[PDB]
RNA sequence: CCCCGCGGACGCUACGCCGCGACGAGUAGGAGGGCCGCUGCGGUGAGCCUUGAAGCCUAGGGCGCGGGCCCGGGUGGAGCCG
RNA sequence: GAGGCCACGCGCGCGUCCCCCGAAGAGGGGGACGGCGGAGCGAGCGCACGGGGUCGGCGGCGACGUCGGCU
RNA sequence: CCCCCCCGGCAGCAGCACUCGCCGAAUCCCGGGGCCGAGGGAGCGAGACCCGUCGCCGCGCUCUCCCCCCUCGGGGGGGCC
C-alpha cells in the first residue's frame, strides 16, 4: 500500500518526499510558535499577575 | 456474487488436431514454435488449418 | 572484440539509466505543477465567494463534473433497465465504485439507476486514496495492481498520462482523455462501509443511502476502503 | 581515501531527510567534487619432492565433490530484509527505566518483586531483586513477562560490571560428547553450581544497590514481599 | 585470443512444464475427463504365485475432492494382476 | 541592503533577453536563459518503509513410564 | 435584562474553561491488539565458482579541505563557491 509504505508512494510518486517534508518543517515550525506564543502569553499574565 | 453471465466463457475452437497422425503432430509442432517465436501471421493462419477438420480443408484442383 | 562489445554495452546501460533519470525528473515537476494547480483552483473557489459575499452578491459555483458512483444493492431481482444501466455503468457487483464524467446523458442513466447505487461528488483526497489503494489496471483484459508507473505508461502514454499523478489529475479535473483514463482503470472493488450503512433501502434525503448524496460521498469513501 | 564524515542529513523523520536534493548538493560540494576518468589464488604450487617426480605439483584448493545427491533444492529467491536476531533493534516499554522495581511473571521466581538495573544486547532485562532480599540473583528476564511498577529506586552512578553480558548470563551445557548410546545413566553434572565469579559478581553488586532501597523506608519489606491477586482487585483496575 | 581453476543446480512424459487475470448455485437436459470399477481377447511386464493365487474377515497404516486404490494381520488352498 | 526555497551547478562556440560605454544608438566589454553545435567512461563502500520471512535467537522434556499420530 | 450606539479596544478563536460545523495537495508523527508468510536460479557481470546481501525506488560516506563537541583511534556536527 502506498499512504502507508513511504519507498512505495516515492516511487510511484517521487514529490511525495518532498510534499511529506515541507509538511513536517511546517507543522514542527507552527508548532514551536504556538507553544511560544502560549509561553509568552502565560509569562505576561505571570508579570501583570506579580508586578508588584 | 457478480452480475455476469457464463454461457459464453468457454470458446469453442481447435487448439490441437483431433487426429493422432504423427507426422502432422511433428509438423504441427514444428508451425506450433514458429508461430510463437516469430511475429509472421502467415505461420498462425497455417497452424490453425492444421488444427482444422477434413471438412474444414477442402481439396484443391489443379485448375 | 570483446573490448568493443563491453563498451557497447556500457553504452547502452548508460543511455538507458539516463533515459530513466530524465522521466523520473519529468514525473517528479509534472506533480509539482499539480499541485500548484490543484491549490490554485482552491483558494480560487473560496475568493470568488469572498468577492461576492463582499459586494453582497451570490456566486454559484460550478456544477460539480466528476461523479463516484456506489453500487449499494446486490444482484438479485434487478429489473432489465437498471440491470442494463449498472453493467454500462460497470457495477456488476455490490460495493463496486466508478468514476463517472457528468452531463446530462449520464445523469439521466444515474437517475434511472438511482435505487440501487449511492453517488456524489469526490474530492482531491478521495481520488487519491481511491487511486493509491485500490487502483488498479485494465492491462490486456487483466486486472493489473498500479504498483509501477510503467504500466501506466505502456498503456496511457500516447494521451500524455504517464504516471499515478497524471492519472489522478486527469479523473479529477476532467480532461480530454477522460474516458480512456477512467475506462483503464478496473472498477474499484470496495469493503462493506465500516460502521454500517442507515438504510440502503430508501433515499440518502430520507434517512437512507441510496440516491445523490452531494459531498457526503467522501465520507461513505473514508469508511468504505 | 578520506576520512568518513557525518551524515550531513539530520534524520527529522524515518526514511526522509531533513534537506532537499539540491540542499545536501550545496552542502557535499558536489560542484566540485566532480570525477570523470582515472584474486585469492585457487591453486598453489608446492614442491613434491623425490627423484623424478616431475618439478612440482600444482595442488587446488575446494577439489570437487566426491559425491552428488541424486536430486537437490533449488536456491531461495532474495528478500531485501529478515536481518538477523543479532541485528534487530532491541525496544525497551518507556515504563522500564534502570532502578525500577519489576515484578516477575513466569518461572521460579513468579510473582517476586526485583530491581532492574540495565537492558541488555538481546533485549532481555538484567535484574537483582537482591539475594538477601528475595533470593532473586543477577539473573536475565524478559521484559514482556514483567510488570514495571511506579516506585523506582536511583541506580545512577553505580557500576554494573563490564563483563556481566548475554554470553555471561548464557546457560551452559555437558552433554553430549564422546557418548552415543545410553547404557549408563548421564544425569551426572545435572546440579547447577554456582560460580564464585558469579557469587563475586552478586556481592559486588549488592553491596551498592543494598544502601539505597535501605534509603526510603519499608522498600526492603516490599521487595521481601510477593506479588498476588485477592479475590476484589482486578489488575485493570490497578495503578503499579 | 577467457583460463593460477577445464568448471557451473533443475529443466522440455512439448498429450510436457511455467506465468498472469477473472470466475465457481443448479432440476430436466447436453458435453468433457476419469492413473474410477467388472468381464473376456490381441500385445507387453525374462510380471506375481504352494517360501502361498483368488475370495473373505479386520478397534491395523495410508493415499485420492471422489469413483476407488495400495500396504499390514488373519483365514484360505491354485491360480492372478499392471 | 548588516531570511526561506530550488530534482539549480564543467568548459568553448553559437543563438534569445538584459547592462555598460555607445568615438554613426557602429564595435567591443559583462550577466541570465537555451530544448543549439563532430567525436566514447566514473568506481568504492554502505543504510534501507525498496519485485510475498527470517533469525548468523532460545528453553524444557524424554523408556516398562511417558511423546506424537486432527484419520 | 433586552435593542441601538459616536465608536469600541485587548486576548483567544470552530478553544488545552468538551456551547454549536464542514474539512485536509488546506495532513503529518507515534503506539497497541489480531490474522497471515503464498512464492523460491532476480547474476549482461567476473568469463561467475562459500548461499546471486540482486532489480526498481529513497538516501549516506569517500576518491577536496578546514574547523567544532565528546571518547581515546572511535563517535557526533558546521560546511567548503
Ligand atoms: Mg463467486
Ligand atoms: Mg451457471
Ligand atoms: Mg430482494
Ligand atoms: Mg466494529
Ligand atoms: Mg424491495
Ligand atoms: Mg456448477
Ligand atoms: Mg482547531
Ligand atoms: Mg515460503
Amino acid at each position: 500500500n502506498p499512504l502507508k509504505n513511504l519507498r512505495i508512494m516515492l516511487k510511484l510518486n517521487p514529490y511525495a518526499k518532498t510534499m511529506r517534508r515541507n509538511t513536517i518543517l511546517r507543522q514542527a515550525r507552527n508548532h514551536k510558535l504556538r507553544v511560544d506564543k502560549a509561553a509568552a502569553a502565560a509569562a505576561a499574565l505571570q508579570a501583570k499577575s506579580d508586578e508588584k | 456474487g457478480v452480475d455476469i453471465r457464463h454461457n459464453k466463457d468457454r470458446k469453442v475452437r481447435r487448439k490441437e488436431p483431433k487426429s493422432q497422425d504423427i507426422y502432422l503432430r511433428l509438423l504441427v509442432k514444428l508451425y506450433r514454435f514458429l508461430a510463437r517465436r516469430t511475429n509472421s501471421t502467415f505461420n498462425q493462419v497455417v497452424l490453425k488449418r492444421l488444427f482444422m477438420s477434413r471438412t474444414n480443408r477442402p481439396p484443391l484442383s489443379l485448375s | 572484440n570483446f573490448a568493443e562489445l563491453k563498451i557497447k554495452r556500457l553504452r547502452k546501460k548508460f543511455a538507458q539509466k539516463m533515459l530513466r533519470k530524465a522521466r523520473r525528473k519529468l514525473i517528479y515537476e509534472k506533480a509539482k505543477h499539480y499541485h500548484k494547480e490543484y491549490r490554485q483552483m482552491y483558494r480560487t473557489e473560496i475568493r470568488m465567494a469572498r468577492m461576492a459575499r463582499k459586494a453582497g452578491n451570490f456566486y454559484v459555483p460550478a456544477e460539480p463534473k466528476l461523479a463516484f458512483v456506489i453500487r449499494i444493492r446486490g444482484i438479485n431481482g434487478v429489473s432489465p433497465k437498471v440491470r442494463k444501466v449498472l453493467q454500462l455503468l460497470r457495477l456488476r457487483q455490490i460495493f463496486n465504485g466508478t468514476f463517472v464524467k457528468l452531463n446530462k446523458a449520464s445523469i439521466n442513466m444515474l437517475r434511472i439507476v438511482e435505487p440501487y447505487i449511492a453517488w456524489g461528488y469526490p474530492n482531491l483526497k478521495s481520488v487519491n486514496e481511491l487511486i493509491y489503494k485500490r487502483g488498479y489496471g485494465k492491462i490486456n483484459k487483466k486486472r493489473i495492481a498500479l504498483t509501477d508507473n510503467a504500466l501506466i505508461a505502456r498503456s496511457l502514454g500516447k494521451y500524455g498520462i504517464i504516471c499515478m499523478e497524471d492519472l489522478i489529475h486527469e479523473i479529477y479535473t476532467v480532461g480530454k482523455r477522460f474516458k480512456e483514463a477512467n475506462n483503464f482503470l478496473w472498477p474499484f472493488k470496495l469493503s462493506s462501509p465500516r460502521g454500517g450503512m442507515k438504510k440502503k433501502t430508501t433515499h440518502f434525503v430520507e434517512g437512507g443511502d441510496a440516491g445523490n448524496r452531494e459531498d457526503q460521498i467522501n465520507r461513505l469513501i473514508r469508511r468504505m476502503n | 581515501k578520506g576520512k568518513p564524515h557525518c551524515s550531513r542529513n539530520p534524520v527529522l523523520v524515518r526514511g526522509i531527510g531533513r534537506y532537499s536534493r539540491s540542499a545536501m548538493y550545496s552542502r557535499k560540494a558536489m560542484y566540485k567534487r566532480k570525477y570523470s576518468a582515472a584474486k585469492v589464488l585457487a591453486t598453489v604450487t608446492k614442491p613434491v619432492g623425490g627423484d623424478k617426480n616431475g618439478g612440482t605439483r600444482v595442488v587446488k584448493l575446494r577439489k570437487m565433490p566426491r559425491y552428488y545427491p541424486t536430486e537437490d533444492v533449488p536456491r531461495k529467491l532474495l528478500s531485501h530484509g529478515k536481518k538477523p536476531f543479532s541485528q534487530h533493534v532491541r525496544k525497551l516499554r518507556a515504563s522500564i527505566t534502570p532502578g525500577t522495581i519489576l515484578i516477575i511473571l513466569t518461572g521460579r521466581h513468579r510473582g517476586k518483586r526485583v530491581v532492574f538495573l540495565k537492558q541488555l544486547a538481546s533485549g532481555l532485562l538484567l535484574v537483582t531483586g537482591p539475594l538477601v532480599l528475595n533470593r532473586v540473583p543477577l539473573r536475565r528476564t524478559h521484559q514482556k513477562f514483567v510488570i514495571a511498577t511506579s516506585t523506582k529506586i536511583d541506580i545512577s552512578n553505580v557500576k554494573i560490571p563490564k563483563h556481566l553480558t548475554d554470553a555471561y548470563f548464557k546457560k551452559k551445557k555437558l552433554r553430549k560428547p564422546r557418548h552415543q548410546e545410553g547404557e549408563i545413566f548421564d544425569t551426572e553434572k545435572e546440579k547447577y553450581e554456582i560460580t564464585e565469579q558469579r557469587k563475586i559478581d552478586q556481592k559486588a553488586v549488592d553491596s551498592q544497590i543494598l544502601p539505597k532501597i535501605k534509603a526510603i523506608p519499608q522498600l526492603q519489606g516490599y521487595l521481601r514481599s510477593v506479588f498476588a491477586l485477592t479475590n476484589g482487585i482486578y489488575p485493570h483496575k490497578l495503578v503499579f
